[PDB]
């Protein structure tokens, strides 16, 4: 991103700063504290490396063409995986609490929270839900 | 089949298949001396591999008066250099030239039906010193082939294309004036190069009279469909769900197509 | 001590300096091969003696110290291309803790017939072939009666 | 162990050269050993506001 | 030209370094032999101290040792397996009944030596062979891996 | 800003292919590649929690449950007239009219809005989730145990 | 009289030597159709054209996990025949090496089945100590595997001065070895949550099924052969038989470990009580004589000529015997016309009849549990096909 | 231990039996209810906090800082017994001549049929063999060979490690196995003087 | 420069997951009473080059009758998610760091996912779904142990958030149990024993082989680092070798679980014990 505005640059008015950003160094004490931005580059020197190594050995290895070559030599994955979805999302709701000093009230609401979940949670189990047996 | 820095077509094709016949009259108990080459083979051609492969051929001859020779056509197999580089050039590759019209026509032929013939050749006497072509029960045109294959492969997408000689020819041009200096790299269709420009513009078939498999005793299977076929057909498994094909509606089973009604 | 393992490690790798061992490109290949290396370096540099010298140039090694099975040790002459086909057999029985038997405090009787041991030709075309094979020097029709000619 | 303990000393080696040079890597590329600190809006409108500002001293620095 | 040369020769010698030292096999508990081949691999001898694996795949497997008797029922399935190989491979035969059927050469359902059916590179003999025997047969596997240049052909084709 | 733009293009690109193709599988990756670059766009946003809960629920959680039901139901059905019997027209001309050229757009008489770069606190949204909303965390409580409830009591047996 | 129809449910489980076809509802096993002959190498009838001594490597290779145990009872069914009695010395040293001969195929089995439920050290710790046993044996008939060892009418050759020291010394630490080796799995929860319960079987459905050796004594069940019907000198021996009452693969584990306590007994009172004396039945006319014999005898040379070529000729007749083997209870069927080559022998193999068991045990079972019938069930296809 | 406790028991039959049947009490063998708070903690100690996995945690540890069996082959054998059968060999006499008389008892002894003979009278008169050949291939080193023969000329020698690169390397005649013979001689006669009290 | 700093974190992580493995060898060997490789190199310091160079040279096979692309892109996406885990380990500054590795976590379940459906294999199909379910299960567990540990992480500033370097320089004595449980979901995490019964990657070959081990390792060296930075209290080598050497010393002693063992495990002893430490640290930071 470059800025397209003097108010994004604090009102500091010449053609030096506006280069000087088309070609900044990345720099988190700079202008992009908490980007996120190394990721998408790490994504494509990734990509980069695992497609060469693709590669490579459909190079440097003798090849033979044979038919037999080329051959091959349940409900509970249902009940796992939509739990997971849901206690999932209650994670999610119960992160941002974690991230804040809350109240008195707000830890009773919390709890309030945690014993609906819990509720639910106990009662799949003794009804034989968490059996794994099928 | 391509140009080395380290080895000519003359190097291949000429020298040394002379001098293994002069070795082969020197030592004296040799009974039969059977060399290949191709049924395009002709002295007046553009294409250098098959003017030396004619030469060679000649001059093999002169050198043993009673060593056979055969010409055979395109050879189909497992690892052939006929189908694969059609697949490799089909498939894995944006689009396919074609030279000109592509109507010129050839007789492929089973690898199979080559080693039973070697073995037919050294049963027959009278073979020694003459000349056979080997080439398939039917006369196919390159375009024909290509449809062909397509329908094997059940492609849906026709990305050959008709060129002229010239285009092509300026398409290989770059990578054939650097073919020598150069000690040859891997995966490099034969089909890249003038001399086959040249051969596309002529036919190549057994000629009128020529000494063949009948003369052999031997029926040449089909190479269209067959036993040759399924090998190729592994490129597409023989075809259980491959591709968005409906046209293969014709062998699907019944209930299935009362399933889609068709 | 360095000076009595530098001493004992000349006096294994057959060489007369310590300049030559390292320049030397049985050193380099010391680098590469961790086997040869761990000979050179390390059976051999601990407490023991020599025990003997056979007309191969292979040195013997023993010590009672170690624990069994791993008492006696050899290094072979041959530092490119070691082989233990070379080690005679005289050396053979003490080697597989078959006998307790060796040149050094046992003479054996030697036949005027016997063959001395070197290394195997076994992956060349110089090695034993049988009398019906194409690369014996006379082939071999194994016909058991004569073929009458005119 | 005697034959893992070369390993085991390498390994360590390995981390502690790749963890040093990272090190002085980003301290040359940021120029100050904190740049990994949790910033909140607050801290990068400080950043910002003095990025800025060494750029318009730098834009005044070339006008005497 | 002699540099490139000799550039060629030491990028082949690291190519069968490499190649040798690194040859993981797979395994066919076919009979007695796998015994002595399992015994192998135990502490007294440590086939993996040269760098020998075995795995679960033929995809990841550089050579086949046949450790035991081979059956006709029993042929189709290892052709199987070995045309599963990648290339480069290689094959090594242990035990006499690998080797040439051995104790069961005239019976009715074994297959005479798996020469019949695979190419073999490595003749180990034995009923059983030893675990050193084993060992002495798959060193001289990498010795033969080590005379073997590829890229030296190559620049000359 | 190029790719910045570009990667905002790309989610109604992906949007259209999710339809577009026969392969669920492909159906399912173009969902997933869509629910990714979604939650990197709103990340130019600034908001960095709720583009990571995105990803992880659906990602994690949502996408692994489709394909795991796609893998236990679907048999390649591709040309059981997935390809032979083609697409509605009026289905694509009515998409055409609802979104290339949006006679009936979000703003309406507005033509030009402008995005501005946002500052998440997940203090405040705490803050507001539970002093603000918290009957409305309730309820979402509530709906989780619906949908955990009717989930375990219409498993087929 | 059979179509196909539903397809639905397909499985291969392994060409590699035993190929599995199961059937599963989902996770749970619901049936189970092994199929086998992978080895069948037809010795059997490959028996009829040897001799008697000629065919004595044929039993080697059945069993190659236990050998002398597999040439015992081979041995004896020809002897009975014979009407020949065996030497002390010679049965001392038999029921010995036969225990030392299941001492190793029980490290072996129980290695094998550890390393297919998950645990490699012990795998790695009593292969050492299986070595020692093979440098024994190795010691005494100059082959690791294949010794050949047993004859009709006693043994090849006498065992070596200096032999029962290492014997002693090796059974000194054989027991700290042991100890080492159950701590690694008797104490964990996971090993007994992986073997516990799984692949129960009753006494009734046991001899329905003719279970043998380890199984059948964990099933509440007092048999053992050597105490039962016993041959040689192991009616001397004093030793206790292991119980167990759920037929579980834990409960196998620990019937076969009490097992091998039980054979190091018998190792220990076999050290202690070696007899002075002959080895070798005295009928030259069925067993060889000494070479120096042979050398300096008419008599002799003439028995080793004829022996060694033609072999004793067993009378007509027919005769069945068992020897308690590790892997349960392995027995020969002997057929007689008269002549110098069996006419008919017939094996009896232990895992094969427990093989059999595969498609109701693994019934209610997970995929993870079939990997544990098999080790568990501790079956060698060299005897399962022959 | 050995004792059993509901919940571990890698079934549903019994887990489900035992959640609903006290069955497994009247079994001794399953450890027995604790009775105050003392056992309860010990109970929690035993399954929480692992104690099970950590004892063969630290023999295996222990076990590391031990010593090995490894040897390092070729520079390193094992140990052999003179009654070790090996390659195949032909013996002589200390003069030079042939041990092997042709008595075709080998050949006769053989079950591996991998021993083919074929002998006539020497121009001497000697009783010599003109084809002595065995199959290593199918040669199976039982060594009855060596039991048989009379006059101590067949012999496995201590020779093991002579594995080919190809099969026809192994098709051993006269003349590898007498070779074979003059180079092993002298220990396989150490071994003889050694044997010669037991055979 | 960022591309610089990137290929500098990368580098360690090779060499080193290379020589983890070769270690792991050789640890297992020396508490199995054997040396282990020795032969191919200096004390085999050579070992995992060779096999690398080796599955480089060696013929990569393709099957005729699936889709070869996901084929592929399976063990590319588990190498670029590792990659990506380790950038976000030591080239981040993000608020939710821990949450961002979190979720990058999670999106290694599809690399398995993706093989099992790609080839034609019924095993495969089963112990893909295995291995998946396990670590989808254990990941709720994992993030449960976070959100407890988020519940005192706080830097100068006095804003409750995730970063890195405002950890405490201390362990946290008060979080053993939290600390056990997470490092027995780190184990599940990475297939290793007591949860080694899924293998997934039966029919790839080559590179493609080699960059599921490379991915499965550095997913092992990341949860390390996490496990480090989070209970250890702070990140360095010393922490990562012994961390290491004590998941070898636990292949090495223990079997694996049974399939719905470890799922009946995971769903009624850990997640609920995890949920009740974080309402009581909750209740306690308060
Ligand atoms: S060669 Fe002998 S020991 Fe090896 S498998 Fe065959 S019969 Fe068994
Ligand atoms: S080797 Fe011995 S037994 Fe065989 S034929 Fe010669 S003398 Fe007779
Ligand atoms: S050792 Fe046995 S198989 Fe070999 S030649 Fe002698 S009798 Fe025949």
């Amino acid at each position: 991103y470059n800025a397209w505005s003097p108010a994004q640059r604090y009102f500091v008015e010449g053609d030096h700063v506006v280069t000087a950003e088309a070609s900044r160094t990345f720099q988190f004490t700079g202008l992009d504290s908490g980007s996120f931005y190394p990721y998408v580059i790490a994504t494509v020197i990734a990509t980069a490396i695992s497609t060469v190594f693709i590669v490579a050995p459909l190079v440097i290895a003798p090849s033979r063409v044979d038919l037999d070559k080329s051959s091959a030599y349940s409900v509970s994955f249902y009940l796992v995986s939509i739990m997971y979805l849901l206690f999932d999302i209650e994670i999610a709701y119960l992160f941002p609490y974690a991230m804040t000093h809350a109240s008195l009230p707000m830890y009773w609401t919390m709890n309030l929270f945690l014993a609906i979940l819990v509720a639910g949670f106990a009662y799949e189990w003794g009804m034989g839900a968490l059996e794994w047996r099928e | 089949r391509l140009q080395t820095k380290n080895w000519s077509f003359e190097d291949v094709h000429v020298d040394f298949p002379k001098r293994l016949a002069k070795l082969a009259a020197e030592t004296g108990q040799v009974q039969r001396l059977i060399h290949f080459s191709d049924m395009g083979a002709d002295e007046n051609h553009k294409s250098l591999r098959m003017r030396t492969k004619a030469v060679g051929d000649k001059e093999v001859l002169d050198a043993f008066p009673d060593a056979t020779i055969v010409r055979p056509g395109d050879i189909v197999g497992i690892e052939d250099h006929f189908y694969n580089y059609l697949i490799y050039q089909l498939t894995l590759t944006v689009f396919a030239p074609v030279v000109e019209s592509g109507s010129n026509k050839i007789q492929p032929t089973y690898v199979l039906d080559v080693a039973d013939a070697v073995a037919a050749l050294l049963r027959k006497p009278d073979t020694a010193g003459k000349t056979l072509y080997l080439g398939g029960p039917e006369v196919l045109t390159m375009r024909e082939v290509y449809d062909l294959l397509l329908k094997t492969l059940r492609i849906y997408r026709d990305d050959t294309v008709h060129l002229p000689a010239w285009a092509v020819k300026a398409m290989y041009k770059p990578f054939d004036s650097v073919r020598r200096m150069l000690p040859g790299l891997p995966m490099t269709s034969p089909l890249a190069t003038e001399d086959y420009v040249e051969e596309m513009l002529r036919d190549k078939v057994v000629p009128a009279g020529a000494l063949g498999y009948a003369d052999l005793g031997i029926v040449p299977q089909k190479v269209t469909d067959g036993l040759a076929i399924e090998p190729v057909r592994h490129a597409r498994v023989g075809g259980y769900r491959w591709g968005d094909m409906s046209a293969v509606a014709k062998d699907i089973p019944e209930s299935v197509r009362k399933y889609y009604n068709i | 001590s360095l000076s009595g393992y530098f001493s004992r490690l000349l006096e294994a790798s057959g060489k007369k300096s310590v300049g030559s061992f390292f320049a030397s490109w049985e050193f380099g290949k010391m680098l590469v091969d961790g086997n040869l290396a761990h000979n050179v370096l390390v059976r051999a540099t601990g407490a023991g003696r020599l025990v003997g010298t056979d007309y191969n140039g292979n040195r013997y090694y023993e010590n009672e110290e170690a624990a069994y099975g791993r008492r006696r040790w050899i290094v072979y002459k041959d530092k490119f291309d070691y082989n233990p086909t070379t080690i005679p057999p005289e050396w053979h029985g003490w080697l597989n803790y078959i006998n307790d038997y060796n040149p050094t405090n046992t003479q054996f009787k030697q036949p005027t017939y016997q063959i001395e041991a070197s290394m195997t030709k076994t992956g060349t075309q110089t090695c034993y072939n049988p009398k019906g094979s194409w690369f014996s020097a006379k082939p071999r029709n194994w016909r058991k009666y004569e073929s009458w000619t005119p | 162990g005697w034959n893992a303990l070369p390993s085991l000393v390498i390994i360590t080696g390995i981390w502690t050269a790749g963890l040093f040079a990272l090190d002085k890597v980003q301290m040359f590329r940021e120029n100050k050993p904190a740049w990994a600190n949790n910033k909140d809006g607050w801290q990068k409108a400080l950043y910002r506001r003095d990025w800025y500002l060494q750029r318009e001293e730098e834009t005044l620095a070339m006008a005497k | 030209a002699k540099g490139l040369e000799f550039v060629v020769s030491k990028v082949d010698n690291v190519v069968n370094w490499a190649r040798a030292g690194s040859i993981w096999p797979m395994t066919f508990g076919l009979a007695c032999c796998a015994v002595e081949m399992m015994h192998a691999g135990a502490s007294r001898y440590d086939l993996d101290r040269y760098g020998i694996i075995f795995r679960p795949s033929p995809r990841q497997s550089d050579a086949m040792i046949v450790a035991g008797t081979l059956t006709n029922k029993m042929a189709p399935a290892l052709r199987k397996v070995y045309d599963q190989m990648p290339e480069p491979k290689w094959v090594v035969s242990m035990g006499s009944c690998a080797n040439g059927g051995g104790y069961y050469h005239y019976s009715y359902a074994v297959v005479r030596g798996c020469d019949r059916v695979v190419p073999v590179d490595v003749y180990v003999p034995g009923c059983p062979p030893t675990a050193e025997g084993l060992l002495y047969g798959l060193l001289q596997l990498q010795k033969k891996i080590y005379r073997s240049k590829t890229t030296q052909i190559w620049y000359k084709k | 800003m190029f790719f910045e733009n570009s990667a905002i293009l790309l989610c109604a690109l992906l949007s259209i292919a999710v339809g577009y193709t026969k392969s669920p599988f492909m159906s399912l990756m173009y969902s997933v590649m869509l629910f990714i670059n979604s939650s990197f766009v709103l990340m130019m946003l600034g908001f960095e929690f709720l583009a990571l809960v995105n990803l992880l629920v659906y990602v994690g959680a949502l996408a692994v449950l489709f394909l795991f039901v796609i893998m236990l139901l679907e048999i390649p059905a591709t040309e059981l007239r997935a390809y032979s019997r083609g697409w509605s027209t009026l289905g694509i001309f009515v998409f055409i009219i609802n979104g290339v050229f949006q006679i009936t757009p979000s703003m309406g008489p507005r033509g030009i809005i402008t995005g501005l770069p946002g500052a998440e606190s997940i203090t405040n949204l705490g803050h507001a989730l539970y002093l603000y909303f918290a009957d409305l965390l309730i309820l979402n409580s509530l709906v989780l145990t619906v949908a955990l409830f009717g989930r375990f009591a219409i498993a087929p047996v | 009289l059979t179509p196909a129809k539903v397809n639905n449910f397909t499985l291969n489980f392994g060409p590699q030597v035993l190929r599995l076809v199961l059937e599963m509802q989902g996770e749970i096993i619901m049936r189970a159709d092994p199929h086998i002959g992978l080895l069948h190498r037809g010795t059997e009838k490959l028996l009829e054209y040897k001799t008697y001594l000629q065919g004595l490597p044929y039993f080697d290779r059945l069993d190659y996990v236990s050998m002398m145990c597999m040439e015992h009872s081979y041995v004896l069914a020809i002897e009975q025949l014979l009407n020949v009695s065996v030497p002390l010395r010679g049965q001392y040293i038999r029921v010995l090496f036969s225990e030392i001969t299941r001492v190793l195929n029980h490290l072996l089995a129980i290695t094998c089945h550890s390393m297919d439920v998950g645990a490699l050290t012990p795998f790695l710790w009593a292969f050492e100590e299986r070595e020692k046993l093979f440098e024994f044996y190795e010691r005494v008939s100059g082959a690791r595997m294949h010794a050949a060892y047993f004859r009709v009418g006693g043994v090849s050759q006498d065992l070596p001065i200096g032999l029962l020291r290492d014997v002693y010394d090796w059974a000194r630490q054989f027991a700290s070895r042991l100890d080492e080796m159950e701590e690694l799995l008797t104490g964990n929860r996971i090993w007994k949550e992986r073997t516990v319960d799984v692949g129960t079987i009753t006494a009734q459905m046991a001899w329905d099924w003719g279970c043998s050796g380890p199984i059948l004594r964990a099933s509440g069940i007092d048999w053992d052969l050597r105490k039962t019907q016993p041959y040689d000198a192991y009616g001397k021996m004093q030793f206790n038989v292991p119980i167990a009452g759920h037929g579980d693969c834990y409960d196998r584990y620990l019937v076969r470990l009490q097992e091998m306590r039980e054979s190091l007994r018998i190792i220990y009172q076999c050290l202690n009580e070696m007899p002075d004396g002959l080895y070798k039945s005295p009928d030259g006319k069925v067993c060889p004589p000494s070479r120096s014999t042979m050398k300096q005898s008419m008599e002799a040379l003439i028995h080793h000529f004829k022996l060694y070529t033609e072999g004793f000729h067993v009378p007509a007749g027919e005769t069945y015997r068992a020897v308690e083997a590790p892997k349960g209870e392995f027995g020969v069927y002997l057929v007689s016309r008269g002549g110098n080559r069996p006419y008919r022998c017939k094996i009896r193999s232990p895992g094969y009849a427990h093989l059999q068991m595969t498609d109701v045990i693994s019934r209610g079972a997970m995929l993870a549990d079939v990997v544990t019938i098999i080790g568990t069930l501790d079956v060698v296809f060299g005897e399962i096909d022959r | 231990g050995t004792e059993r406790r509901p919940g571990e028991s890698g079934a549903w039959k019994q887990i489900e039996r035992q959640r609903y049947a006290s069955d497994w009490e009247n079994d001794p063998t399953f450890k027995r209810t604790p009775k105050n708070l003392a056992e309860v903690l010990d109970d929690s100690a035993s399954m929480l906090l692992l104690t099970d996995v950590w004892r063969g945690m630290a023999y295996t540890l222990g076990a590391f800082f031990d010593k090995k069996v490894t040897i390092m082959y070729p520079f390193e054998k094992g140990q052999l017994s003179p009654r070790f059968r090996g390659e195949h060999a032909l013996r002589r006499y200390p003069t030079g001549e042939e041990r092997c008389i042709a008595c075709k008892l080998c050949e006769a002894i053989c079950p591996a049929q991998a021993i083919t003979i074929e002998a006539e009278e020497r121009e001497d008169g000697s009783r010599r063999t003109t084809r002595y050949d065995i199959d290593m291939t199918k040669c199976i080193y039982c060594g009855f060979c060596q039991e048989a023969c009379p006059v101590d000329a067949i012999v496995e020698g201590p020779n093991f490690e002579f594995s080919t690169e190809t099969r026809e390397e192994l098709l051993y005649d006269k003349q590898k196995l007498l070779e074979n013979g003059d180079k092993w001689e002298t220990e396989i006669a150490t071994n003889l003087r050694t044997e010669s009290l037991y055979r | 420069m960022i591309v610089a700093s990137i290929l500098i974190l990368i580098v360690p992580v090779l060499l080193s997951v290379a020589m983890f493995t070769l270690a792991e060898r050789t640890v297992m060997a020396s508490m199995q009473r054997r040396f282990g490789p020795q032969v191919s190199g200096i004390s085999g310091l050579l070992q995992p080059f060779w096999d690398g160079l080796k599955l480089g040279v060696k013929e990569p096979v393709l099957p005729d009758s699936s889709s070869a692309g996901a084929f592929a892109a399976s063990p590319m996406i588990s190498f670029v998610l590792s990659q990506v885990a380790w950038v976000g380990i030591c080239i981040s500054d993000a608020s939710f760091q821990g949450l961002v590795i979190m979720a990058i976590s999670s999106l290694a379940v599809y690399g398995v996912m993706l093989a099992g459906w790609a080839s034609n294999s019924k095993y495969a199909f089963l112990g893909c779904l295995r291995s998946v379910a396990l670590m989808v299960s254990y990941e709720l567990s994992l993030g449960a142990a976070l959100l407890s540990i988020g519940l005192f992480v706080t830097d100068g500033t006095g804003m409750k958030c995730l970063n890195f370097a405002e950890m405490p320089t201390t362990p946290q004595y008060a979080m053993l149990p939290l600390c056990l449980i997470f490092l027995v979901c780190i184990l599940a995490e990475t297939k290793r024993d007591p949860f080694d019964l899924p293998g997934y990657n039966v029919e790839y070959s080559s590179l493609g082989f080699a960059l599921f081990f490379i991915a499965e390792y550095a997913n092992m060296a990341v949860m390390s680092a996490i496990a480090s930075i989070y209970f250890l209290g702070g990140f360095s080598a010393l922490k990562i070798t012994a961390l290491f050497f004590a998941f070898v010393w636990t292949r090495g002693t223990l079997p694996r679980y049974r399939y719905d063992q470890f799922m009946r495990l995971g769903w009624k002893a850990f997640l609920p014990l995890t949920l009740a430490f974080f309402a009581l640290h909750a209740s306690v930071a308060i």
